[PDB]
DNA sequence: TATTGAATAAAATTGGGTAAATTTGACACTATAATGGGTTCGCTCGTTGTGGT
DNA sequence: ACCACAACGAGTTACCTCTCCAAGTGTCAAATTTACCCAATTTTATTCAATA
RNA sequence: UGGGAGAGGUA
C-alpha cells in the first residue's frame, strides 16, 4: 500500500523523496527474503547490508526505467510500441497496426543486470557470472516482480476506494 | 589585488609593483566592482553584461547583493558562520 | 525625497560587500583626530569625535599627567574623561580606510558598535549600516 | 543546489543549437479557431512541450501511464507542462547578422577589436560600402573600406586577386581572419614607441580587449550572430483578455517579425533574386534582429499599434521595472498583511496591536497544525472549513499560536534599519494596527493615514532573529550615533514638563513631606498642587566603585511633581536629573544617563513608565489652545 | 463570447471605527484611534460630554489658527441655537423669539446684510426658529471674515465664556482638569480612506505566471512587496535566515514553499530553500540575448 | 462548452442556496454576508485551473473529464450588505431565463 | 549621398534611385533580349541528340493515353504526323551521323525543326531540367577530373592545360606528360589508376551520347552565357519597376504590416510577373505587373491578418455513395496523409492505364 | 468614429470623474492640466513652471 | 555428497544505414493605366564617446 | 591636445483606485520520416567438470 | 488566466 504508492510516485517523479523510502523498504524486503536463500547470506553484516542496499537501488532503477528515462527510449517507435503496416493496410484498406519490431512493444530499452554486477564486483570480486546468474539474478527479478505486485495491489486498494 | 601580489612577491623575494590610488566616484566604483552580477543589478546592465561577456568573467558570490539575487544566506550576521564553514569545506577537499 | 532615495541606493550599492571579517588586522596606521575649531568656536569636541574609537598608538606627552593609554584600547567614556582631565588635543586612532585586511575590515579598525555599545562583532554589514546612516537624514537636509 | 560561481561568456552557434529543442520555422503563435498552437511555430508543443500535464496534443495518451512517448499523430512528448518554461528553441538566420550589444554599446568592441570606426562598420553593415578582407597585391591592404566606385574599378583592375564583401558576412570574415596572439604581440610592440597619453590609453584598451579575448578563450567571430535563440513560450505568455480578444506580447511580435523576414530572405536567396532586393531583405532582417535584442539602441524603436515602443529582452533585463530590481532584489511575499496604524498608548515596548482577522489570515497553517495536533479536525479540509466558519476553539487556538511568536512591522520607505522592527502581537478587535508611541520616531510614523506592512517569520531561525536582533527592546540606541532613538515626543514631553515645572504660590506650599508617596497622596487628595514648592525626604541611591549600590537620605527642596516622578525613576540615578523643569532634551538625557548607568532592561522599563506618567499627567493638565 | 451577464448591486452601510481617516477643513487630518464611552468622555458643568478630543499640539507648529477660530465661532453659533431651542421647548411666545432672532442677526460691526423680521409672518418666524434650533449657521467669507471682537460679542450674546474655554471634568476620575480647555463645534469630514478598504492580509494564494511570485492587491489577494530597501534593512540587522525565507519560501521557490506549508502544518518550523524561479527566468533571458551565462558546479 | 448560470452547485451545503432563487440568482433584498453566493455559475465539463492538492490525484488516477468547477460570484470577505438591484443582460437571440 | 542615415526604407529609396525609368520601347527590347536568351538555350539544347531521344520517349510515353496533349503542346491534328517526321529525323540523324559535314547539316536541321514546337512551359522546363541535372552530373564529373589532376601534382599546372586542350580522351596526352620527364612526372605514377578510370568514364560517356567532349563543353558554355544574359535582362527589367511596387504598396500601409514588408512582397510579386511576362499583347508592362503585385500584397496581408487503392478510388472519385469526397475528407478520416493520397491516385492511374 | 472614440475613451485628459461629493465633481470639471498631448511631461519638468 | 571458473549458443540491444512512404513548402488562380512615404521638438545633469586646428 | 557636440541613463518607497488594450482546392519536387535489414556487441542462460 | 500602459490618489 504505502510501499506501492511510494515506489510508484518515486518512479514517475512526483513528491520526489519517496525514492529513498522505496530503497529502504525494498532493503527491508531483501532482509526478509535473504533468510530463505542460499547465496545471499554468505557474508557478514556490513558488507551484505551495503551490497543488498545497492542491489535494492539497482532493482528500483530497473523498476524506475520507463519510456521517459534519459537515454532509454526506443529509437524507432519513439516510445509508442505501435507501427503501421503498409502492406496490411494496402491489402486490407482498413487502418491496422503491428507490434514495434525494434523494442517489441514495451516502449523502451530495459537495463542490463551486468551494470549492477560490475558495480558490486569491486567489493566482492570472486563472484562470477555463473554465480551472478544462478544466485543473484533470481533474487533480482524476484524483487522487481514483487514491486510489480506492490504497485498492482496499490492500484487495487486505490480503485476499491475510488471506484 | 596589488597588495596581495606585493605581499607574495616580497614573501618569495621579488621586486613588487608600484601603484597610485585613484578616487573613483560612488557610481563609478559601484559599476567598477569586480562582481558583474552586483554591477548589473545596480545599473547599466547592457554595458556591464556586454563587458562581462567579452571578458568571460565569473562572480564568486562574495557580496550580499549577489547572495540575495541567487537566494542564499548572506555572508553577514547569522549566515557568516555558515559561509566561512562553506569556505573551509570548499578549501579543504 | 527622490534625490535622497537615489543617493541612498547609490551608497548601499557602493558599500554592499563590506563586512567585518577580522578581529585585528595588526596595523600602526591611524587618523590624527582633532577638535574641529573652524570659524570662531569649537564645533565638535574631541570626546565625541573620538568616543568609541581604537587608538593606533599610545598618547605621548610630558603634559600634566603623562598619560600612557595602551595600544589598541577601545575608548569608553572613562577614557574620554581621562583624556579630558589630562588635556589631550590630538589622538591617533585606527580608521576604516587604513585597515590592513583584504576583502573586509577588522573589528579594531572599526571600533565600537554604535547600536549595541560594545566592540563590533565579526560578521556585521557595516557598509549597509553606514550607507543607511548617511542616506537617512537626506530628507532633513 | 550545489554550485560555487556563476560564469558568463559569449554563445557559440553550436552552444545555441545545444540549448535548443527544435528549430522555429513558422511565425504563427496559436490557431484562433481552436486554442491549439501550430506546428513549428512560436508555441509549438513538439518543440517546447505539452500544454497539459501528461497529455499529448491530439488527445491520444492522456494518462501518466505513458510518462514520456512521442505521439506519432502529433509529435508531442507526453510529459509535464513545467518544461514549457524551460525548453528553448532557435532560428537559423539565412544571412548572419550583427549583435546589437557588441555593436552599439559604446565602446563598440567590434570597432575596438578591429581598430575600425563605428561609422565605417555601420556603413558596411548597411550595405553601402565594401570592405576588403584579403588581397594578393600590395595596393589593397586589409580593412581598406572601398565605395562602390572604387570596388567596381578595382574589380576591372584586379578581379580575382582580392575579395571584398559587404554586410555582416564581411565583418564575420574579418573577425575570423584576424589573428589574436599576433595582434597581441604587435600591439605590445607598438605600445613603447608612442608617448601621448591618449594614444597610449587607446593602445592599452585594445591590448586589454585582445588579452581578455585570449584569456577567456572565446572566439571573436561569435559576436556576429548566425543562430538566434528563442525564449521558452511560458516566459512570454499569451494572456487572454475579458473581451475574448488577446493582448499579445512584445516578444511574440518581435519574434514574428524576425521569423517572417528570415523566411522571406530564405525564399529570395533560393529564388535567385536581384542583389538590390536581397540586400534590402538582409538589411531588414538585421533591423528586426536588432529591434528584438534592443529596440531603442540603433534606430527608431519599433512601436506597437498602441503607439508605444515594444519591450525587448534588454528592456526585460534592465531598469527599475526590470528583472533584477523588480523581481530579484525585491520580491512580493506571502504570509504578509497591511493595514492603517493607530496608537497603542497602553502597550509595552515589545508589543503591537494586531487585528484578529489579519492575524487569523496570517497564521492559518499554524492554526491548521494546532487543530490537527489537538485532534479537533480530522483532515486539512475539515480544518479549513473550521477556520472558514471561525469557531471559538479556532479563536482559542489563534490565541495560543500568537503567543511568543513575533511579527515584523515595516513602514515604507525603509530609509534606515529601524524601519523594520519585531513586536510581540496582541490580538485586538478592529481593523487597524496599534503602534507603540515611542517607536514612531524611529519609524518616522504619524497617525494621519500611515499604513504599515506585517510579516510573519516562519522558521525557528527567523523567529530567533526577530527575538534576538530585530526586537524593539533590543535596539534602543541608534546605529548612526550612539544616542537613543526612543525619545519621548511632545505629549510625554508636555506632561513631564507640566509635572516638573514649579509655581510660586500654588497650593500647600512650604510643607514638609515624608516622601514621594505622601506627595502623591497630597496631589490625589487635592491638598497640594503639582507645582507647590515643598520639602520632601528623598532616599536616592548610587553605584559605588564596585557594582553595589549605596543608599543615602536627605531633605531635598523640590516640588510635588518631581517627587511623584521620583517614584518611577529607577534606583541608581540622582535627584538632580528630576529636580528641574524637564524638557525634551532633559528627558532624552535622563534616558541616556539611565542607559549608561544601569543597562538595557531598566532603560526599557523606565521608558515605558516615562510614557505612562507623561500621558497621564498631560491628560490631567488639560492643556489647550485658545485665540487668547 | 458572452452568453449573459448578471449585475448584482450590494449596499454596505459603513460605520466609523478605529482606523478611519477624519479631517477638518484646515488640513487637520488624522485617524480615529479609539471609540470611547460617553461616561469616559470629558464633560462640562452641565454634563454634556464632548464628541471628539483633538490634540492641541497639532496647532502651533502647523499654524492653522482658522481651526481654533472656527471652533470658537461654532461654539457661539451652537450657543445661539441652544437659546432658541430653550425658548422653543419652553414654548414662550412669538414676540420674544422674533426679538431674540433679530438681536442675533444684528450683531456685526459693519455687516452688509440686513435681515429684518418685521416683514416676516408668524409661521415664517416659527419655521425659521425650528430650523435654527440646532444652531445658527454663519457665513464667514474668505479674507472678509468675522473678527475676534465679533466672535466674542456673539459668545457674550449666547451667555457663553468670551474666551471660548470652559471648565471640563474627567469622566473617569470625576476630577476637574486644571487648565481651561477649548470646547466648541468644528465641522469634521469622513474621508474616503476607510480601514475596511485598506485592511488586507494573505497567507498563501495565487501566483504570477512568469516570475512565480505572489500577486498584488486586495482585489486579487496579493502579498506585500518586500522591496530592495527592506532587504537592506534585514541585511543591516544581519537577519540572514529571515531574509532567505523572504527570498525563497514566501516567494518564488515553487518546490520549497509547498514543503514549508506542509512543514508548518506538521509542526516543524524548518525550510528547505532552493533556487528562485525568477532567477531561472533571468538566466533564460540572458541566454536568449545570445550570451552564455551558466551556473558553475564548483 | 458554455458556462451555465444555474441553481445547482457541486459540493456546497444548503447554507449557500438559502438565498438563491430557482434560477440561481439572489433575491432583491437578501441580507447577504461575506462568502455568500449571489449568482451561481458552473464551468462546462472540464475545469480551468486545478489545485495541487488534487492535481496529482487527477494525474495518477485520471482526470475524469467531468465533475465541473465551482466558479460562482461570491461576496468578498469581510463585506456584508443587502442586495438592492439585479440586472441580467442576455445575448440577443436566445431564450433568456425565468428570472430574467 | 551615403552616410548619415539609418532608416532602411530611406536607404532602399536612395539605392533604387540609381536606375532610370523605361520608355515604351524599353519593355519591348528587354523582352526581345528575354526571347533571345530562351531561344539561345533552346537552340543549344536542340543540337543535343539526347534531348531529341528524350522528347521521343516523352512522345511515346504520353501516347499511352494517360494524359491529353493539351498540357504537352500549346500549338504550332498535327502533332502525330510531326512526331512521325521527328522519328524520321531521328533515324536519319542515327544512320548518317557516322560520316563530317553531314553531321553539321543534320544538327542544323534538328535545330530548325526544334523551333516550331510551341509547347507548354512546364513540361519544357521539366525536360530541360532533366537535361540540366545530367549536364550538372557531367559538370561535377569534369570538375572531379580537374581536381584529381591537381591534387597530387604540386606543380605549375599550365603545361597540363596546354597538353590537355586537345582531345583529352586517349592516353597520348598522358604519355606526352609523363615521358618528357620534368621532376613531377617521375613521382606522378600514382595517378595511373584514376586517369584509367577517367578513360573508362570517357568511353562510357562516348557511348552514352555519341559525341565528343569539346562540343558539349562549348555548347554548355553557350547555354550558360545565354541564360546569364536572360537572367541579367530579367534583373535589369525588374530593377527599373520598383517605383511601381512602392506606388501600389502606398495604399496598404497601416493595415497590419510595416512599409518595408509590403514592398518586399511586392518585389516578389513583380519578380513573378517578370518571370511569366508576355510582350505580344499590346499592353506595355504595368497592367500585367499590377495584378501580381496586388495579389502578392493582399495575400501576404491576409496571411498576417489491391484494396486500399480501390476504396480510395471509390471515395475520392465518388463511386456509389451519397456525397463525393475531395482529398481533404479522406485525408482526415483515413490517415494523416494528404498528398500521399494524390500519389496513390497517380499510381492507380498508372496501373489502370 | 475611431478618432473621436480613441480621444474620448483613452486620451490623457479624458479622466474618470471624481464624484465622492459635489465638490469633487465641480473641481474636476474646473481643472486645468499643464500635461497632456503637446503639453509638458511630468518627470521632465522643474521648479520654474 | 555439492558450487562454480571456463566456455559457448544465442537472442536482445546499439549503431549504422536505406529504400519506400510521406510530409512540406510552394504554386495555380492571371493582361485598359498606373512607376518615389509618412513619423517631434518645455527636460536637466552628468558622463563618456567621437571629430576639427 | 583640447573643445564642442550626440546618446544613455536616472531620478524615493510602498500602497491603493479606476479604465483600456475573404474562399478552400488540386498539383510537384524535394526532403523528411519510417518501417525495416543487418553486423558488433554483449547479456543471460546452459554444459563440463573440478575442487570441497 | 492574470499581463502591460494611461490617469488619479495616500504616507
Ligand atoms: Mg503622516
Ligand atoms: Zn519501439
Ligand atoms: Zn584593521
Ligand atoms: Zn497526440
Amino acid at each position: 500500500a504505502g510501499f506501492g504508492m511510494a515506489a510508484f510516485c518515486g518512479k514517475h517523479e512526483l513528491s520526489q523523496n519517496d525514492k529513498q523510502k522505496a530503497i529502504n523498504y525494498l532493503m527491508q524486503f531483501a532482509h526478509k527474503v535473504s533468510g530463505k536463500y542460499r547465496g545471499v547470506a554468505k557474508l557478514e553484516g556490513n558488507t551484505k547490508a551495503k551490497v543488498l542496499q545497492v542491489l535494492a537501488t539497482f532493482a528500483y532503477a530497473d523498476y524506475c526505467r520507463s519510456a521517459a528515462t534519459p537515454g532509454a527510449r526506443c529509437r524507432d517507435c519513439h516510445g509508442t510500441g505501435r507501427a503501421v503496416d503498409i502492406a496490411k493496410t494496402e491489402l486490407w484498406g482498413r487502418v491496422v497496426e503491428k507490434e514495434c519490431g525494434r523494442c517489441k512493444g514495451v516502449g523502451y530499452s530495459r537495463m542490463p543486470a551486468s551494470a549492477a554486477y560490475r558495480a558490486v564486483t569491486m567489493l566482492i570480486p570472486n563472484l562470477t557470472q555463473p554465480t551472478w546468474s544462478r544466485t543473484v539474478k533470481p533474487l533480482y527479478d524476484a524483487l522487481v516482480v514483487q514491486c510489480h505486485k506492490e504497485e498492482s495491489i496499490a492500484d487495487n486498494i486505490l480503485n476499491a476506494v475510488t471506484r | 589585488r596589488v597588495k596581495i601580489a606585493n605581499r607574495e612577491l616580497e614573501a618569495n623575494g621579488k621586486v613588487g609593483a608600484t601603484y597610485s590610488r585613484d578616487l573613483l566616484g560612488i557610481t563609478k566604483a559601484s559599476l567598477a566592482t569586480e562582481s558583474f552580477i552586483s554591477a548589473a543589478s545596480f545599473q547599466e546592465t547592457t554595458r556591464v553584461l556586454t563587458e562581462a561577456a567579452v571578458a568571460g568573467k565569473r562572480d564568486e558570490l562574495r557580496g550580499l547583493k549577489e547572495n540575495v539575487i541567487v537566494g542564499r544566506l548572506i555572508p553577514a550576521g547569522t549566515g557568516y558562520a555558515y559561509h566561512q564553514d562553506r569556505m573551509r569545506r570548499r578549501a579543504a577537499g | 525625497t527622490a534625490n535622497s532615495g537615489y543617493l541612498t541606493r547609490r551608497l548601499v550599492d557602493v558599500a554592499q560587500d563590506l563586512v567585518v571579517t577580522e578581529d585585528d588586522c595588526g596595523t600602526h596606521e591611524g587618523i590624527m583626530m582633532t577638535p574641529v575649531i573652524e570659524g570662531g568656536d569649537v564645533k565638535e569636541p574631541l570626546r565625541d569625535r573620538v568616543l568609541g574609537r581604537v587608538t593606533a598608538e599610545d598618547v605621548l606627552k610630558p603634559g600634566t599627567a603623562d598619560i600612557l593609554v595602551p595600544r589598541n584600547t577601545l575608548l569608553h567614556e572613562q577614557w574620554c574623561d581621562l583624556l579630558e582631565e589630562n588635556s589631550v588635543d590630538a589622538v591617533k586612532v585606527r580608521s576604516v580606510v587604513s585597515c590592513d585586511t583584504d576583502f573586509g575590515v577588522c573589528a579594531h579598525c572599526y571600533g565600537r558598535d554604535l547600536a549595541r555599545g560594545h566592540i563590533i562583532n565579526k560578521g556585521e554589514a557595516i557598509g549597509v549600516i553606514a550607507a543607511q546612516s548617511i542616506g537617512e537624514p537626506g530628507t532633513q537636509l | 543546489e550545489e554550485f560555487d560561481a556563476i560564469k558568463i561568456a559569449l554563445a557559440s552557434p553550436d552552444m545555441i543549437r545545444s540549448w535548443s529543442f527544435g528549430e522555429v520555422k513558422k511565425p504563427e503563435t496559436i490557431n484562433y479557431r481552436t486554442f491549439k498552437p501550430e506546428r513549428d511555430g512560436l508555441f509549438c508543443a513538439r518543440i517546447f512541450g505539452p500544454v497539459k500535464d501528461y497529455e499529448c496534443l491530439c488527445g491520444k495518451y492522456k494518462r501518466l501511464k505513458h510518462r514520456g512517448v512521442i505521439c506519432e499523430k502529433c509529435g508531442v512528448e507526453v510529459t509535464q507542462t513545467k518544461v514549457r518554461r524551460e525548453r528553448m528553441g532557435h532560428i537559423e538566420l539565412a544571412s548572419p547578422t550583427a549583435h546589437i550589444w557588441f555593436l552599439k554599446s559604446l565602446p563598440s568592441r567590434i570597432g575596438l577589436l578591429l581598430d575600425m570606426p563605428l561609422r565605417d562598420i555601420e556603413r558596411v553593415l548597411y550595405f553601402e560600402s565594401y570592405v576588403v578582407i584579403e588581397g594578393g597585391m600590395t595596393n589593397l591592404e586589409r580593412q581598406q573600406i572601398l565605395t562602390e566606385e572604387q570596388y567596381l574599378d578595382a574589380l576591372e583592375e584586379f578581379g580575382d586577386e582580392f575579395d571584398a564583401k559587404m554586410g555582416a558576412e564581411a565583418i564575420q570574415a574579418l573577425l575570423k581572419s584576424m589573428d589574436l596572439e599576433q595582434e597581441c604581440e604587435q600591439l605590445r610592440e607598438e605600445l613603447n614607441e608612442t608617448n601621448s597619453e591618449t594614444k597610449r590609453k587607446k593602445l592599452t584598451k585594445r591590448i586589454k580587449l585582445l588579452e581578455a579575448f585570449v584569456q577567456s578563450g572565446n572566439k571573436p567571430e561569435w559576436m556576429i550572430l548566425t543562430v538566434l535563440p528563442v525564449l521558452p513560450p511560458d516566459l512570454r505568455p499569451l494572456v487572454p483578455l475579458d473581451g475574448g480578444r488577446f493582448a499579445t506580447s512584445d516578444l511574440n511580435d518581435l519574434y514574428r517579425r524576425v521569423i517572417n523576414r528570415n523566411n522571406r530572405l530564405k525564399r529570395l536567396l533560393d529564388l535567385a533574386a536581384p542583389d538590390i532586393i536581397v540586400r534590402n531583405e538582409k538589411r531588414m532582417l538585421q533591423e528586426a534582429v536588432d529591434a528584438l535584442l534592443d529596440n531603442g539602441r540603433r534606430g527608431r524603436a519599433i512601436t506597437g499599434s498602441n503607439k508605444r515602443p515594444l519591450k525587448s529582452l534588454a528592456d526585460m533585463i534592465k531598469g527599475k521595472q526590470g528583472r533584477f530590481r523588480q523581481n530579484l532584489l525585491g520580491k512580493r511575499v506571502d504570509y504578509s498583511g497591511r493595514s492603517v496604524i493607530t496608537v497603542g498608548p497602553y502597550l509595552r515596548l515589545h508589543q503591537c496591536g494586531l487585528p484578529k482577522k489579519m492575524a487569523l489570515e496570517l497564521f492559518k497553517p499554524f492554526i491548521y497544525g494546532k487543530l490537527e495536533l489537538r485532534g479537533l479536525a480530522t483532515t486539512i479540509k475539515a480544518a479549513k472549513k473550521m477556520v472558514e466558519r471561525e469557531e471559538a476553539v479556532v479563536w482559542d487556538i489563534l490565541d495560543e499560536v500568537i503567543r511568543e511568536h513575533p511579527v515584523l512591522l515595516n513602514r515604507a520607505p525603509t530609509l534606515h534599519r529601524l524601519g523594520i522592527q519585531a513586536f510581540e502581537p496582541v490580538l485586538i478587535e478592529g481593523k487597524a494596527i496599534q503602534l507603540h508611541p515611542l517607536v514612531c520616531a524611529a519609524y518616522n510614523a504619524d497617525f494621519d493615514g500611515d499604513q504599515m506592512a506585517v510579516h510573519v517569520p516562519l522558521t525557528l531561525e527567523a523567529q530567533l532573529e526577530a527575538r534576538a536582533l530585530m526586537m524593539s527592546t533590543n535596539n534602543i540606541l541608534s546605529p548612526a550615533n550612539g544616542e537613543p532613538i526612543i525619545v519621548p515626543s511632545q505629549d510625554v514631553v508636555l506632561g513631564l514638563y507640566y509635572m516638573t515645572r514649579d509655581c510660586v504660590n500654588a497650593k500647600g506650599e512650604g510643607m514638609v513631606l515624608t516622601g514621594p508617596k505622601e506627595a502623591e497622596r497630597l496631589y490625589r487628595s487635592g491638598l497640594a498642587s503639582l507645582h507647590a514648592r515643598v520639602k520632601v525626604r528623598i532616599t536616592e541611591y548610587e553605584k559605588d566603585a564596585n557594582g553595589e549600590l549605596v543608599a543615602k537620605t536627605s531633605l531635598k527642596d523640590t516640588t510635588v511633581g518631581r517627587a511623584i516622578l521620583w517614584m518611577i525613576v529607577p534606583k541608581g540615578l540622582p535627584y538632580s536629573i528630576v529636580n528641574q523643569a524637564l524638557g525634551k532634551k532633559a528627558i532624552s538625557k535622563m534616558l541616556n544617563t539611565c542607559y549608561r548607568i544601569l543597562g538595557l532592561k531598566p532603560t526599557v522599563i523606565f521608558a515605558d513608565q516615562i510614557m505612562y506618567t507623561g500621558f497621564a499627567y498631560a491628560a490631567r493638565s488639560g492643556a489647550s489652545v485658545g485665540i487668547d | 463570447g458572452v452568453l449573459k451577464i448578471v449585475k448584482v448591486y450590494l449596499a454596505v452601510k459603513r460605520r466609523i471605527q478605529p482606523g478611519d481617516k477624519m479631517a477638518g477643513r484646515h488640513g487637520n487630518k488624522g485617524v480615529i484611534s479609539k471609540i470611547n464611552p460617553i461616561e469616559d468622555m470629558p464633560y462640562d458643568e452641565n454634563g454634556t460630554p464632548v464628541d471628539i478630543v483633538l490634540n492641541p499640539l497639532g496647532v502651533p507648529s502647523r499654524m492653522n489658527i482658522g481651526q481654533i477660530l472656527e471652533t470658537h465661532l461654532g461654539m457661539a453659533a451652537k450657543g445661539i441655537g441652544d437659546k432658541i431651542n430653550a425658548m422653543l421647548k419652553q414654548q414662550q411666545e412669538v414676540a420674544k423669539l422674533r426679538e431674540f432672532i433679530q438681536r442675533a442677526y444684528d450683531l456685526g460691526a459693519d455687516v452688509r446684510q440686513k435681515v429684518d423680521l418685521s416683514t416676516f409672518s408668524d409661521e415664517e418666524v416659527m419655521r425659521l426658529a425650528e430650523n435654527l434650533r440646532k444652531g445658527m449657521p454663519i457665513a464667514t467669507p474668505v479674507f472678509d471674515g468675522a473678527k475676534e471682537a465679533e466672535i466674542k460679542e456673539l459668545l457674550k450674546l449666547g451667555d457663553l465664556p468670551t474666551s471660548g474655554q470652559i471648565r471640563l471634568y474627567d469622566g473617569r476620575t470625576g476630577e476637574q482638569f486644571e487648565r481651561p480647555v477649548t470646547v466648541g463645534y468644528m465641522y469634521m469630514l469622513k474621508l474616503n480612506h476607510l480601514v475596511d478598504d485598506k485592511m488586507h492580509a494573505r497567507s498563501t494564494g495565487s501566483y504570477s505566471l512568469v516570475t512565480q511570485q505572489p500577486l498584488g492587491g486586495k482585489a486579487q489577494f496579493g502579498g506585500q512587496r518586500f522591496g530592495e530597501m527592506e532587504v537592506w534593512a534585514l541585511e543591516a540587522y544581519g537577519a540572514a535566515y529571515t531574509l532567505q525565507e523572504m527570498l525563497t519560501v514566501k516567494s518564488d521557490d515553487v518546490n520549497g514553499r509547498t514543503k514549508m506549508y506542509k512543514n508548518i502544518v506538521d509542526g516543524n518550523h524548518q525550510m528547505e530553500p532552493g533556487m528562485p524561479e525568477s532567477f531561472n527566468v533571468l538566466l533564460k533571458e540572458i541566454r536568449s540575448l545570445g550570451i552564455n551565462i551558466e551556473l558553475e558546479d564548483e | 462548452g458554455p458556462e451555465e448560470i444555474t441553481a445547482d452547485i457541486p459540493n456546497v451545503g444548503e447554507a449557500a442556496l438559502s438565498k438563491l432563487d430557482e434560477s440561481g440568482i439572489v433575491y432583491i433584498g437578501a441580507e447577504v454576508t461575506g462568502g455568500d453566493i449571489l449568482v451561481g455559475k458552473v464551468t462546462p465539463k472540464g475545469e480551468t485551473q486545478l489545485t495541487p492538492e488534487e492535481k496529482l490525484l487527477r494525474a495518477i488516477f485520471g482526470e475524469k473529464a467531468s465533475d465541473v468547477k465551482d466558479s460562482s460570484l461570491r461576496v468578498p470577505n469581510g463585506v456584508s450588505g443587502t442586495v438592492i438591484d439585479v440586472q441580467v443582460f442576455t445575448r440577443d437571440g436566445v431564450e433568456k431565463d425565468k428570472r430574467a | 549621398e551615403i552616410g548619415r542615415t539609418t532608416d532602411p526604407v530611406r536607404m532602399y529609396m536612395r539605392e533604387m534611385g540609381t536606375v532610370e525609368l523605361l520608355t515604351r520601347e524599353g519593355e519591348i527590347d528587354i523582352a526581345k533580349r528575354i526571347e533571345d536568351g530562351i531561344n539561345q538555350v533552346q537552340c543549344s539544347v536542340a543540337e543535343y541528340p539526347e534531348a531529341i531521344t528524350y522528347l521521343l520517349e516523352q512522345y511515346d510515353r504520353v501516347e499511352a493515353e494517360e494524359a491529353r496533349l493539351s498540357d504537352l503542346i500549346t500549338g504550332f491534328e498535327l502533332a502525330r504526323e510531326k512526331f512521325a517526321e521527328l522519328r524520321a529525323q531521328y533515324v536519319v540523324t542515327r544512320d548518317t551521323i557516322k560520316a563530317h559535314a553531314t553531321a553539321q547539316e543534320e544538327i542544323l536541321k534538328l535545330s530548325e525543326v526544334f523551333k516550331q514546337f510551341r509547347l507548354v512551359p512546364k513540361q519544357f522546363d521539366y525536360l530541360v531540367n532533366s537535361m540540366r541535372v545530367m549536364m550538372d552530373r557531367v559538370r561535377t564529373q569534369e570538375r572531379l577530373i580537374m581536381k584529381l589532376c591537381v591534387e597530387q601534382c604540386k606543380m605549375p599546372k599550365k603545361n597540363f592545360i596546354t597538353l590537355f586542350t586537345g582531345n583529352e580522351t586517349s592516353d597520348t596526352w598522358f604519355n606526352a606528360a609523363i615521358a618528357m620527364n620534368k621532376p613531377w612526372s617521375e613521382k606522378l605514377h600514382d595517378v595511373s589508376e584514376e586517369v584509367h578510370r577517367a578513360l573508362q568514364k570517357l568511353q562510357q560517356i562516348e557511348e552514352e551520347t555519341g559525341l565528343t567532349i569539346e562540343q558539349v563543353k562549348d555548347i554548355n558554355r553557350r547555354m550558360s552565357i545565354g541564360e546569364a544574359k536572360a537572367r541579367r535582362a530579367k534583373k535589369e527589367m525588374v530593377e527599373a519597376n520598383l517605383r511601381l511596387v512602392i506606388s501600389i504598396a502606398k495604399k496598404y500601409t497601416n493595415r497590419g504590416l510595416q512599409f518595408l514588408d509590403l514592398i518586399q512582397e511586392g518585389n516578389i510579386g513583380l519578380m513573378k510577373a517578370v518571370d511569366k511576362f508576355e510582350y505580344r499583347r499590346g499592353y506595355k508592362f504595368s497592367t500585367y505587373a499590377t495584378w501580381w503585385i496586388r495579389q502578392a500584397i493582399t495575400r501576404s496581408i491576409a496571411d498576417q491578418a489491391t484494396a486500399r487503392e480501390a476504396k480510395v478510388l471509390r471515395m475520392r472519385f465518388g463511386i456509389d455513395m451519397n456525397t463525393d469526397y475531395t482529398l481533404e475528407e479522406v485525408g482526415k478520416q483515413f490517415d494523416v496523409t494528404r498528398e500521399r493520397i494524390r500519389q496513390i491516385e497517380a499510381k492507380a492511374l498508372r496501373k489502370l492505364r | 468614429s475611431a478618432a473621436v472614440k480613441e480621444f474620448f475613451g483613452s486620451s490623457q485628459l479624458s479622466q474618470f470623474m471624481d464624484q465622492n461629493n459635489p465638490l469633487s465633481e465641480i473641481t474636476h470639471k474646473r481643472r486645468i492640466s499643464a500635461l497632456g498631448p503637446g503639453g509638458l511631461t511630468r518627470e521632465r519638468a522643474g521648479f520654474e513652471v
